[PDB]
């Protein structure tokens, strides 16, 4: 999972 | 077989590991904390820089005290059974012991005990890696002109400051320890063990950096990060 | 500069  | 020695960790499993990096820029006006501006900066150049080490990275950006607890609670649920290591970076306000989620503090032993070798088993005798810019107090470095194993073993803290000391971070730039671990990791990762890569960190922070502020409180001001190892091998990020 |  991943923001950026 | 011949001579086998074993001083160093093994490093050729399937898959390096996991990589989580935790960037708090922003603060709940509650808390009256300040933008962490720069942080960004750091944030993609830890992430450039562990991809090219082959760590599984996942960037989180501005989570509360809760949701970091939640994130390293599930993290430490995983099965790493095929990881070599696990490396966690905390980027946000600090004192000493503490980090702040984006409403309130956590405890750093609240976040770390999650990897203790008896509760997570598939990390058991594998580095655990935290790398924290934050804070550990406020105090400012004036500088001078020239059968079982323990729970709490196979841990590496990577301060970016000195206990009781302020960290200093440059709004354009990022902050000084992780421009210089990502620099030194950039530069010998493939050569040198980390002991010897965080040291080399050590002395570029100490000597090519320090602060100017028109305050004078805070000016010509000087930084020296902590390297605190629970390591029980030598740790290289090649094989 | 900014301190944390």
């Amino acid at each position: 999972d991943d923001d950026m | 077989s011949g001579i086998s020695l074993d001083n160093s960790y093994k490093m050729d499993y399937p898959e390096m590991g996991l990589c989580i990096i935790i960037n708090n820029k922003n603060f709940h006006k509650s808390t009256g904390m300040t933008s962490r501006s720069g942080t960004d900066v750091d944030a993609a150049n830890l992430r450039e820089t562990f991809r090219n080490l082959k760590y599984e990275v996942r960037n989180k950006n501005d989570l509360t005290r809760e949701e970091i607890v939640e994130l390293m609670r599930d993290v430490s649920k995983e099965d790493h059974s095929k990881r070599s290591s696990f490396v966690c970076v905390l980027l946000s306000h600090g004192e000493e012991g503490i980090i702040f989620g984006t409403n309130g503090p956590v405890d750093l032993k609240k976040i770390t005990n999650f990897f203790r070798g008896d509760r997570c088993r598939s990390l058991t005798g594998k580095p655990k890696l935290f790398i924290i810019q934050a804070c550990r107090g406020t105090e400012l470095d004036c500088g001078i002109e020239t059968h079982k194993i323990p729970v709490e073993a196979d841990f590496l803290y990577a301060y970016s400051t000195a206990p009781g000391y302020y960290s200093w971070r440059n709004s354009k730039d990022g902050s000084w320890f992780i421009q210089s671990l990502c620099a030194m990791l950039k530069q010998y990762a493939d050569k040198l063990e980390f002991m010897h890569i965080l040291t080399r960190v050590n002395r570029k922070v100490a000597t090519e950096f320090e602060s100017f502020s028109f305050d004078a409180t805070f000016h010509a001001k000087k930084q020296i990060p902590c390297i605190q190892s629970m390591l029980t091998k030598e740790l290289y990020f090649y094989h | 500069d900014e301190v944390d």
